[PDB]
Formats: C-alpha cells, structure tokens, sequence
C-alpha cells in the first residue's frame, strides 16, 4: 500500500516529488507530504508552532464544516429552523422571537447576543487556558493529543494505529480547512448556502460553476 | 499448493487507486450528453431519479419508474469497470502478461 | 461524384491507415503477433509464406488489413451517417 | 509582580501562561508577555527586526491614535474646519478653499496635494534613511532608542527607569495599535467617526453596538 | 559598479551600511541589503524566498507584457473582443468565442472549463518538472537549468551570466512593482493601463491618482 511516515511516504507532488521535499521535513509528523515550498517552517520551533496551529485549525474547521452542513441538511430533510444557512445564522438572535436551536420554541430561546458572546468569552478563555496549560481534564499532557480524558473510547492505544489515526485526523482536518475556505469564498461570491450551491451545481453543472460569477467582482464597478 | 499454508490475510491485494479510478473511468464517461437521453447523461438522469425518489423518502420507487434502468446499467458498467481495474492492476503488478 | 466524397475519403483513409500501421510495425501482422499484454512478438507463421517486401509484408497481410480497415471505414461512415454528421 | 523582566513576569494569559512562553522568549526585552503562539520570531535576527518594526509601529500608532481623536475633540468645542473625521479628512485638500489647519484662514491652507506630497517624500525619505543608517545627530547607535537630541529632557539616564519607561512605551504603543486597528474597522463597518461611535454607544449601548452592524457585509448576490 | 560582494548597489543610496543585515552578503542576484523586516534570516528560507521571488518576477514580466500588449495593439489597427487585461478573461462568455487576434478562425474558444482543464494538466506537468525534474532536464540548478532553456548559448561566460542574472531580477522586480500597480489601477479606476496612460498624458494635473482618492470611502 501507501504509507505516510519515514524517508519515503505520500508526498505533495506525488511521484514527481523525490527532489521536491525539503531536508527538514523528514516525515516523523502526521501529514508530512513535504509541502514547504515557501520555507515557512525551516526552523524546528516555528515548525512545531505551525503544527499546533494546523491541528487546532484542523479540529475547529472539522467542527465548523459539520456545523455548516448540519442545519442545512436538517432543513432540506425536515426541520424549519430560524435561518439554516450558515452565514445568515448569526442574526437569528435578532429574529424578535429568540434563537430556537432545532427550530422548536422549547429550546434554548436566546435573545441577547451580548450575554451569549460574554459567556462564550468566559468559557472559551477558561477552556483554551486549560488547553495550553492544564486543568481539571488533565494537567501534564501532550499539548496537541492529551488523551485519557479526550480518549474515553481508547482509540489512542496500540500506537501504530494511533499514528494512522493522527494522519487521518490531520487529513480530514486539512480537507475541512479547504472546505471552510470554499464555504467562505462561496458565501462571498454566491450568497447562497453550500448545499444550495451543491443543488445548483447538480441541477445544471455547465453554468452553476464558478465561472458564471467571474464577472461579479469586476474592477469597473 | 506446497505454498499457501496459512491463507494469507491480504488475499485481495488492495490498491486504493483501483476503486477511485474505476468510479472515475465509468462515471466521467457516464456524464457525457447523448441525444438518446435527450442531451442528458446516464449518471445525470440517475442522480435526477434519486432526487425524485428521495422526495417521497419512506416509500420506495415504483416499477415503471425508469430509476431502476439507470441504476442497473450504471452499476453494471461500474462493477465491470472496478472489477476489470482490480484485475488489470494485479495483473500488471503480478504476471499474467 | 463518389470518388472524392466523404465516404470514399474516409474509406481509403481507414484502409491505408491499417495498411501503413501493419507495414511500419504499429499493428499485428502475420510475421508479428501479440502476447496477452499487447507487445509485438514474432510468430510461427504455420506455413511460411514468402514476400519481396523489405519488411516482409505479404498478400495475407494486405488482405487482413484491408478487411480490418474496411470494417473500420464502414463502421465510421455509417456512424457519421447515424449521428447526422454525414 | 513589580518587574517586567526576568523569568517570572506579567504574561499574556495570566495564570494560564506556564505551558506557554517558549525558550527564546526570556523576558529580556521591553514588553515580553510570552505571546509567540504562532512562532514567528524563533531566530533572534528575525526577532530583532520584528521588535524594531513593532516599536516604530508603536510610535506611529501613538501618533495616529491621538491625531485621529483631536479633530473630533476640537469639533466637540465647536471649531468648524471642513470635516472632523479622520478617514474623510484628506478630501478637504480638494475643497473650495483647501484644507485649513484650525479653520482660521491665515493658517496653513494648502491646496495642492502633489507638491506637499513631493515635499513629504523627500524629507521623509531623508529622515527615515537617517533613522535607519545615521546622519547629523548620531551615526552609529541603537536602531531602537538613539537618544542624544531625542532626549533633551534627560530621561535616558538611570537605566532601570529607562527600562521601565521602555515597557511603558511599548505598552501604550500596543494599546495604540489595537486602537488604530479598531479605528480602521470602525471606519470600514460603521462609516462614522470613532468619537461619533463613542457618542452613539454612550447614548444607546444595548441596541447600538457592533452587533447592530453585524448584518451589513452579508453577501446578497 | 559591481553588483556583488561588500560594496554593491544598495537600496538606501550611499548611506545604508547600518541597514544591511549580516546574512545579506551579496552572493546572489539582486542583493541590495533589504531585509529590514527580517523574514529571510534562515539560509533555507532564504533559498525558498529567492526561488519564490525569481518565479514571481518572471511571471510578472510575462504578465506585465501581457497587460500592455493587446491594449497597445488595440490602437494599432486590430480589434479584439476586449482589449483591457481585466476584461480579457471575460471574452469566453461573449457570443462568438474567444478569437485570439480578433480573427474568428484563429482560436474561437467558447468553453472556459476545458480550457482551464487543459491548462491545469499542462501547468501541473510543467511545474512538477520545474521543481522535481523531467524530460527537458533531470537534475540541474533549480532556478537556472540550461541546455534546454537558453538554447541560444548566452548562459556561458559566468561574469556576463551574473550580469544577466542581476539584470533579469531587476527587470523582474520592476515588472512585479508594475503588476501591483496594474492591480490597484484596475481596482480604483476600471480603465486599463494604457487607457490610464492616455488619461494621464491628456491632462496630468487632475487625472493623477488623487482623482480616485475618494472612491472607496465608507458610508
Ligand atoms: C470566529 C469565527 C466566526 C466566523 C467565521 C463567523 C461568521 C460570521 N458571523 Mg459570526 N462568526 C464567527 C464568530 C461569532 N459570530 C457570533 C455571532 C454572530 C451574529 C449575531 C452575527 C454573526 C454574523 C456572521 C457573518 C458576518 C456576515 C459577513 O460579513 O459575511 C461575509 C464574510 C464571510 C462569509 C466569511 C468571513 C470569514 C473571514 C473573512 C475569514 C475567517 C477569519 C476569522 C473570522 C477570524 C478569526 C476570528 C478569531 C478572532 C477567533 C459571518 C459569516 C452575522 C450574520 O450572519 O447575519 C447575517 C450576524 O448577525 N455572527 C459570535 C457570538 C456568539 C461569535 C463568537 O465566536
Ligand atoms: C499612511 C497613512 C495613511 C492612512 C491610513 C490614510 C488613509 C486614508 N486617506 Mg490618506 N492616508 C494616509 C496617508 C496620506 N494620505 C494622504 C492624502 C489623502 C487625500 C487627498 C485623501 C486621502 C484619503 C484617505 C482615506 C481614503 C478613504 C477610504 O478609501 O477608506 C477606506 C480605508 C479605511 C477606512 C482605512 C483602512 C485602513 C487600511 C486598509 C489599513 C492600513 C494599512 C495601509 C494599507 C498601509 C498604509 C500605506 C503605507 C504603505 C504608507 C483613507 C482613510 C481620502 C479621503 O479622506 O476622502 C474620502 C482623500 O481624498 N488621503 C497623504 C498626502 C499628504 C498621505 C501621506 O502621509
Ligand atoms: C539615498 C536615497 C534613497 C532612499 C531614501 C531610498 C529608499 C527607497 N528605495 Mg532605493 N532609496 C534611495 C536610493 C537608491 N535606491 C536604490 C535602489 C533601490 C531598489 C532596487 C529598490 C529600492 C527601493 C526603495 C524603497 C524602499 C522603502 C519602502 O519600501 O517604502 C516604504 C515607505 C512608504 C511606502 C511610504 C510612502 C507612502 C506615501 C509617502 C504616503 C501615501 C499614503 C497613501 C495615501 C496610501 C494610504 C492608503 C490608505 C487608503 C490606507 C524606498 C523608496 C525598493 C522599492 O522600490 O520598494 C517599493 C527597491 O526594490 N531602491 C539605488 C541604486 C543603488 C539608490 C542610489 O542612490
Ligand atoms: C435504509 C433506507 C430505506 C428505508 C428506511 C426503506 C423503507 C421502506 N421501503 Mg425502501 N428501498 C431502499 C431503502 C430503504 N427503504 C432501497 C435502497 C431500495 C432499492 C428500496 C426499494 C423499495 C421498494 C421497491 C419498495 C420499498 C418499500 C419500503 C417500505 C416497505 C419496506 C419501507 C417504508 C416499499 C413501499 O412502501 O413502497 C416498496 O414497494 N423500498
Ligand atoms: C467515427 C466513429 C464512429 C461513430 C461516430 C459511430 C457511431 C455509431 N455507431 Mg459505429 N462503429 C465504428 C465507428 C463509429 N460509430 C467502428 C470503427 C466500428 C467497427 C468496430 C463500428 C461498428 C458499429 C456497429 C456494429 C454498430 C455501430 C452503431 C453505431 C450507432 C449507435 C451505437 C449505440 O448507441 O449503441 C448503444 C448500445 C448500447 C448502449 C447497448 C448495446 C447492448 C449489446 C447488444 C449487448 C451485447 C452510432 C450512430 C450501431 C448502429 O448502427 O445502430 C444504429 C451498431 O450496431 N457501430
Ligand atoms: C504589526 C505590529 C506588530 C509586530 C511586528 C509585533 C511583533 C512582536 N510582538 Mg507585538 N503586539 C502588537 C503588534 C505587533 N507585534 C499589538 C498590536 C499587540 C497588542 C495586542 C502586541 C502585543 C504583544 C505582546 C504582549 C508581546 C508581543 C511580542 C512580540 C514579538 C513576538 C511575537 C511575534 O512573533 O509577533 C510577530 C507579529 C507580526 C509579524 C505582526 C503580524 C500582524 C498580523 C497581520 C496581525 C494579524 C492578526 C489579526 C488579523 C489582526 C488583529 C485581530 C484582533 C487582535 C483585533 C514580536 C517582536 C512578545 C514579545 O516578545 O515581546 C517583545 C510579547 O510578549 N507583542
Ligand atoms: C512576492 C514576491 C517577492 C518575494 C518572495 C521576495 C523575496 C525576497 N526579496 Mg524581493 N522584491 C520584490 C518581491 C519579492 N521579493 C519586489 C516586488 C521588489 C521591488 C519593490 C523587490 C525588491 C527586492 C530587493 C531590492 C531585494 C529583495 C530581497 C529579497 C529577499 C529578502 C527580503 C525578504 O525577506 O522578502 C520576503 C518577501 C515576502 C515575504 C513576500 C511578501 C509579500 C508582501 C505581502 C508584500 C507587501 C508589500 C506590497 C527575498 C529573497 C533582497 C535580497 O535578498 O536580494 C537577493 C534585496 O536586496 N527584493
Ligand atoms: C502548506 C503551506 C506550505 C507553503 O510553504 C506555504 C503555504 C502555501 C502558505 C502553506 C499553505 C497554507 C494553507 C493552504 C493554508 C490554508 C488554511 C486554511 C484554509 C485554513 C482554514 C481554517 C478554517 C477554519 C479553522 C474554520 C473554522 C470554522 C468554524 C469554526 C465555523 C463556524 C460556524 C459555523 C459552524 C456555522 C455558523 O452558522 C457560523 C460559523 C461561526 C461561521
Ligand atoms: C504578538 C503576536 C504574537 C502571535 O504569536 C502572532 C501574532 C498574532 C501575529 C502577533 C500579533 C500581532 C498583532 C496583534 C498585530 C497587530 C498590529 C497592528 C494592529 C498594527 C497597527 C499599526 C497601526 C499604525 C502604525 C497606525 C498608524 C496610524 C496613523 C499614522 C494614522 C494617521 C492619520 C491620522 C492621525 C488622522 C488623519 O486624518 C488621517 C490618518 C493619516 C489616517
Ligand atoms: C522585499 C521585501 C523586503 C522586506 O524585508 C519585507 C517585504 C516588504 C515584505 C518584502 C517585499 C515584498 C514585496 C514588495 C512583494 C511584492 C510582490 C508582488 C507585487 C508580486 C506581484 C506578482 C505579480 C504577478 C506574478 C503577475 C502575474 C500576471 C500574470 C500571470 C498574467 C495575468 C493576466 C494577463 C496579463 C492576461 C489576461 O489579460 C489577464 C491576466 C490573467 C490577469
Ligand atoms: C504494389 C506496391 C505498392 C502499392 C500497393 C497497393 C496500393 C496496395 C493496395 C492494397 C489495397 C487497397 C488493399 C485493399 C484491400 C481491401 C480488402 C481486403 C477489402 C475487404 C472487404 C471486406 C473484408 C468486407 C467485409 C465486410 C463486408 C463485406 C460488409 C460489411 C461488414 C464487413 C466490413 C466485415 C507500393 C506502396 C506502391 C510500392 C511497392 C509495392
């Protein structure tokens, strides 16, 4: 098969990549395809900080892509939300009747965005200061893969497949990061949801691609 | 068979390029407009059939639906393409020619 | 006229195409068969048949490639007639 | 806590900052709080150029954060000069009588942007190139804090309070850069002056905040 | 003047010796001693930034000449679908295809999708060959291969090859500056490069950049 560590592994240019990989990317870390053509991570501590940035970006982008797909899929299946499209889902706090979570008024019923943001600032500052330092869910642990409170299902045991699960996590995270960038730019240039753009591209793929919106942000006006 | 004393666990020699390349080699040609379909394609009409049959989600497709034709032809060609792709990959890798 | 039409051009093109493919080592001939993997290997030839052609092109070679090219040209012209291109 | 140097110092996460603060941030520089989560300054040459760039950004941001508030601060007293906001202040060059300094017509009252632009280019290229290399007031000294004629009031002596005022300068400068980025985006999103935003916030905070302008940049398409 | 070594062409004139970093000795083309922001201290990052700069320079030379050429040829007699560079892409969706020089039998391309696909295939092959190696050269210099580029044999005599290198990177830095200028002159005006050149050379007093200094004001 194909492996993802060591001197030979899966690389960024594929078969035309044996001369392409840098010297410092020896392949001991998950997701090492050897793509540092701009040389941003030549220093190893810059490389370590960039690995932490990539993995936390990866996990937050996985959560964000699931949360951009989830209420739109539930709206196209059964559920009347407040505003299921993700780039207009923020202003439901200004829908004069509350933010219904699953569309039901028995749910969280939020009406004050300042208190929502404030408890988010408190809880997020607490949890991220726990992530970088330690707290009730583990004090002395790996800053990127803590374990034994974030592995209650024990999938980090047998570490030869924990390396494979690290590569799977970083690969779905990079795909979700690419998909979140696609969500952002598609929101900017189409104004509809990603599933609405998917239904559009599935209806008529010849003109519901990106090139119909190529003249939209024209420099004339 | 003086060899084969343990039934190897890799009895199928899995190359993940094979399913991808079979789906690609059948489906991309399956999206070429032909006038027999009225300018549409086999796979496009298949996705349309699944879209119409997903509307009434619990109940299943009918007998005169024309969804079954697209499904069965698409999967005939698809399984043949994937099967011959695995065969060719493990014939080029192994001997057999 | 027929001689000079699209059908005649396509037919002569296909016939000479198969013939120049067999003559110049690009198609399987009497003296060169193929294996399972389509590599041109030589043949037993099962009788031995002579030819003055420098490469060894035979009357059997031209009959076989004329039949193949005529099938190819027939199919092509009736296809182009079928899709309305002809 | 009365120190801004040494191994133990005030840090950017407070008590959550023991797992942070890597080895090349030692607290030897004014304003070290252990914030290098991106890892941009591992090389001390890169760190030196980033410190110089940060401190000249600090000086220009402390100049800017006061030069943007004083036109609206003298419009508070009622001195009318064309326009009081800073982001529409340049167009007073193209007025019917030109940009006036304090509104009184016997003041600066220049009209041509290109001539004063050329004067600014020549004297600022000369002054900044003397800042980088050296000129008639000190040739080879600190690229950060030259002193000499830059301290005519004698605050550069007694080096402990020099270091203390270095930390004070970089702290007020970082606050000024934060304020100037806030000025830029309050100009972009709201389109009014920052002191006008302060008056609107003090008049009505609960409904007029940033979340009132949260639905402005929504891409309709 | 020598463009290498201790005394060379320097970006702040005759007084820049404090502004020179230690790692910018000048063994590479176009060294003026400008890393005052300090992003290129690591030697491998210096290598990567140099190849980034050179290929940005070459692509911006090609892009500058492609920005100026069909707009200049628009007034020399031949007329295209669109003459300005920022609308030179949108001539696919116009009815009647992308004629190359205006002639309807030259290219006549109506499909942007297969055009981009053929470009993606060929460009992926070219850039994979450029980084790794391929059939027009296997292992050579990453930036200056030879033997298939410069086939006319002007890459020899390494002192004039060094002068050609510094001239190449200086023309390329000028073209990169002008490509950024083309981008901002597109976004603030909407008229092309030589159209703005005629707008400047008609009356330069009001039709300088400050005619468009109030365009992106907020509300
Ligand atoms: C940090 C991640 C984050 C992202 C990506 C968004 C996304 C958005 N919010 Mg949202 N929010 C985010 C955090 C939060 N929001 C809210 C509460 C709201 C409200 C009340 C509203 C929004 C609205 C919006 C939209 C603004 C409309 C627009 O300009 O579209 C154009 C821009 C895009 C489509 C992409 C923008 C992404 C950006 C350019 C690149 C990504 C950079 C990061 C955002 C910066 C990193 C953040 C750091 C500080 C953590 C935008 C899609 C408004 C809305 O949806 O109404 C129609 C709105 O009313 N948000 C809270 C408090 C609970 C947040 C706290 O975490
Ligand atoms: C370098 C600092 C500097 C900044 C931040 C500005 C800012 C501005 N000037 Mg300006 N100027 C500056 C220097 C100078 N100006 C002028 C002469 C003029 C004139 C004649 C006019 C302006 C106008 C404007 C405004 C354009 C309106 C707009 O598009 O809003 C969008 C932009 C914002 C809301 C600010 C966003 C900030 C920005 C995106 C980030 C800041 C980083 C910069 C990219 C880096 C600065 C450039 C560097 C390389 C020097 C804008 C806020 C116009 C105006 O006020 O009328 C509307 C106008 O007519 N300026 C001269 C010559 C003396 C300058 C020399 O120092
Ligand atoms: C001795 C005088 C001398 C000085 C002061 C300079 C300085 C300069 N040289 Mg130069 N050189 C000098 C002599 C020489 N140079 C060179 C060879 C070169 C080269 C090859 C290069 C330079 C470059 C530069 C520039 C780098 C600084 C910069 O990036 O701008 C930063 C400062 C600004 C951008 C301020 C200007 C802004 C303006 C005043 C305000 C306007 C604001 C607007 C309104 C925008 C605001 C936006 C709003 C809307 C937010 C700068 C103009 C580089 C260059 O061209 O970079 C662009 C470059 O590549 N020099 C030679 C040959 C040996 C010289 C011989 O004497
Ligand atoms: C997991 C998905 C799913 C579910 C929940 C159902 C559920 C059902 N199907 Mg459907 N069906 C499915 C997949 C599914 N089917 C697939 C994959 C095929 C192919 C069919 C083809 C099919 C037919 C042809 C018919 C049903 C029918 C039915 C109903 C009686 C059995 C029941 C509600 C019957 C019905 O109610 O109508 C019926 O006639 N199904
Ligand atoms: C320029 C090239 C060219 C073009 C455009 C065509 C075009 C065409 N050919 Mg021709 N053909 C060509 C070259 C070409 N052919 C060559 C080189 C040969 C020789 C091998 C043939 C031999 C050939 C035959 C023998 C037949 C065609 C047929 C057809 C037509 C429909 C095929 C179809 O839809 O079946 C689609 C069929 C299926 C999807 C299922 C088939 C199921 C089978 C029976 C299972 C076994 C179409 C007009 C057919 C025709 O004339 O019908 C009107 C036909 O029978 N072609
Ligand atoms: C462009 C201005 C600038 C620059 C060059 C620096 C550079 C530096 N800072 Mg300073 N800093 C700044 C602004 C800047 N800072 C501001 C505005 C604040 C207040 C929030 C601070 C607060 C601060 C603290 C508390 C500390 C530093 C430290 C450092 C050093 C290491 C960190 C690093 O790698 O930063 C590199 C930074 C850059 C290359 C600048 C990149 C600018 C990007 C574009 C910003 C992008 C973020 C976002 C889009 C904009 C802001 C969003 C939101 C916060 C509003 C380095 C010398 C640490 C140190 O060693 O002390 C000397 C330290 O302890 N800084
Ligand atoms: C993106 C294009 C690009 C890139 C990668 C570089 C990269 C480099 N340049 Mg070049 N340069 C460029 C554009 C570029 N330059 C342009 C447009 C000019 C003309 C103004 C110059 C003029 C120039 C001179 C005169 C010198 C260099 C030098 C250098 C080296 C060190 C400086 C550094 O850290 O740059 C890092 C660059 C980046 C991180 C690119 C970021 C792009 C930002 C977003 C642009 C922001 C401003 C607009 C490095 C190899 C020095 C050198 O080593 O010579 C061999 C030197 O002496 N450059
Ligand atoms: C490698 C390399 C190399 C060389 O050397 C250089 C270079 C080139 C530079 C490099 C590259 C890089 C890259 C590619 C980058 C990218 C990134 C990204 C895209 C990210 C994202 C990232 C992204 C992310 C995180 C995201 C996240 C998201 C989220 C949370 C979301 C959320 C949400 C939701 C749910 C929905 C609602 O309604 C709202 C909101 C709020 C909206
Ligand atoms: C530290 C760290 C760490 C980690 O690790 C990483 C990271 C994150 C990257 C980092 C961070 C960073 C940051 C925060 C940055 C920011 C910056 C800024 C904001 C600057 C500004 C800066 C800013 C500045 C200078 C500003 C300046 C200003 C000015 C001059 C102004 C002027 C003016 C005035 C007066 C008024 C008039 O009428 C007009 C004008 C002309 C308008
Ligand atoms: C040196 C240094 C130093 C210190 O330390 C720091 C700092 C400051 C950071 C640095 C700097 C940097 C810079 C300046 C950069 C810049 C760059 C650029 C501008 C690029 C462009 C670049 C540019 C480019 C490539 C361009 C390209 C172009 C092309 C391809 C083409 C295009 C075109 C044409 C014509 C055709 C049609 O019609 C359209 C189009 C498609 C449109
Ligand atoms: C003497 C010589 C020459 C020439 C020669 C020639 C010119 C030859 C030709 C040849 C040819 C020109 C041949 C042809 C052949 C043909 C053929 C052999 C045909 C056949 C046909 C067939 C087989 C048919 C079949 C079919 C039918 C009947 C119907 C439909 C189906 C199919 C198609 C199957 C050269 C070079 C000058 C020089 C030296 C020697």
């Amino acid at each position: 098969g194909i492996e993802f560590y060591g001197p030979n592994r899966a690389k960024w240019l594929g078969p035309y990549s044996e001369n392409a990989t840098p010297a410092y990317l020896t392949g001991e870390f998950p997701g090492d395809y050897g793509w540092d053509t701009a040389g941003l991570s030549a220093d190893p501590e810059t490389f370590k900080r960039y690995r932490e940035l990539e993995l936390i970006h990866a996990r937050w982008a996985m959560l964000g892509a699931l949360g951009c797909i989830t209420p739109e899929l539930l709206a196209k299946s059964g559920t009347q939300f407040g505003e299921a499209v993700w780039f207009k889902a923020g202003a439901q706090i200004f829908s004069e009747g509350g933010l219904d979570y699953l569309g039901n008024p028995s749910l969280v019923h939020a009406q004050n965005i300042v208190a929502t943001l404030a408890v988010q600032v408190i809880l997020m500052g607490l949890v991220e200061g726990y992530r970088v330092n330690g707290g009730p869910a583990g004090e002395g642990l790996d800053p990127l893969y803590p374990g034994e409170s974030f592995d209650p299902l024990g999938l980090a045991d047998d570490p030869d497949t924990f390396a494979e699960l690290k590569v799977k996590e970083i690969k779905n995270g990079r795909l979700a990061m690419f998909s979140m960038f696609g969500f952002f730019v598609q929101a900017i240039v189409t104004g509809k949801g990603p599933i609405q753009n998917l239904d559009d591209h599935l209806s008529n793929p010849t003109v519901n691609n990106a090139f119909a919106f190529a003249t939209k942000f024209t420099p004339s006006a | 068979e003086a060899s084969n004393k343990s039934f190897p666990r890799d009895w199928v020699k899995t190359d993940p390029l094979v399913p991808v390349l079979g789906f690609a080699g059948w489906t991309i040609p399956a999206n070429i407009g032909v006038s027999a379909f009225g300018g549409q394609s086999l796979f496009g009409l298949f996705t349309q059939s699944i879209g119409e049959n997903l509307a009434h989600f619990p109940t299943g497709p009918a007998l005169d639906d024309k969804f079954w034709l697209y499904l069965i032809t698409y999967h005939l060609g698809l399984f043949l393409t994937i099967t011959l792709g695995q065969i060719g990959v493990q014939g080029r890798k192994q001997g057999y020619w | 006229g027929f001689i000079g039409s699209s059908t005649n051009l396509i037919m002569v093109a296909s016939t000479t195409a198969t013939l120049a493919a067999a003559r110049f080592g690009l198609a399987p001939t009497v003296k060169k068969n193929t294996t399972a993997g389509l590599k041109l290997v030589d043949s037993k030839n099962s009788a031995g048949v002579i030819s003055n052609d420098p490469a060894g092109f035979t009357i059997v070679d031209v009959l076989a490639m004329g039949a193949a090219g005529h099938g190819l040209g027939v199919g092509i012209v009736l296809g182009l007639k079928g899709i309305g291109a002809l | 806590a009365i120190e801004w140097y040494g191994p133990d110092r005030p840090k950017f996460l407070g008590p959550f900052s023991e797992g942070d603060t890597p080895a090349y941030l030692t607290g030897e520089f004014p304003g070290d709080y252990g914030w290098d989560t991106a890892g941009l300054s591992a090389d001390p040459e890169t760190f030196k150029r980033y410190r110089e760039l940060e401190l000249i950004h600090a000086r220009w941001a402390m100049l800017g954060a006061l030069g943007c508030i004083t036109p609206e601060l003298l419009a508070k007293n009622g001195i009318p000069f064309g326009e009081a906001v800073w982001f529409k202040a340049g167009a007073q060059i193209f007025a019917e009588g030109g940009l006036n300094y304090l509104g009184n017509e016997n003041l600066i009252h220049a009209q041509s942007i290109i001539a004063t632009l050329a004067f600014q280019v020549v004297v600022m290229g000369l002054a900044e190139a003397y800042r980088a290399n050296g000129g008639p007031l000190g040739e080879g000294l600190d690229p950060l804090h030259p002193g000499g004629a830059f301290d005519p009031l004698g605050l550069a002596d007694d080096p402990d309070t020099f270091a203390e005022l270095k930390v004070k300068e970089i702290k007020n400068g970082r606050l000024a850069m934060f304020s100037m980025f806030g000025f830029f985006v309050q100009a972009i999103v709201t389109g009014k002056g920052p002191i006008q935003n302060l008056d609107d916030h003090l008049a009505n905070p609960t409904a007029v905040n940033a979340f009132a302008y949260a639905t402005k940049f929504t891409p309709s398409a």
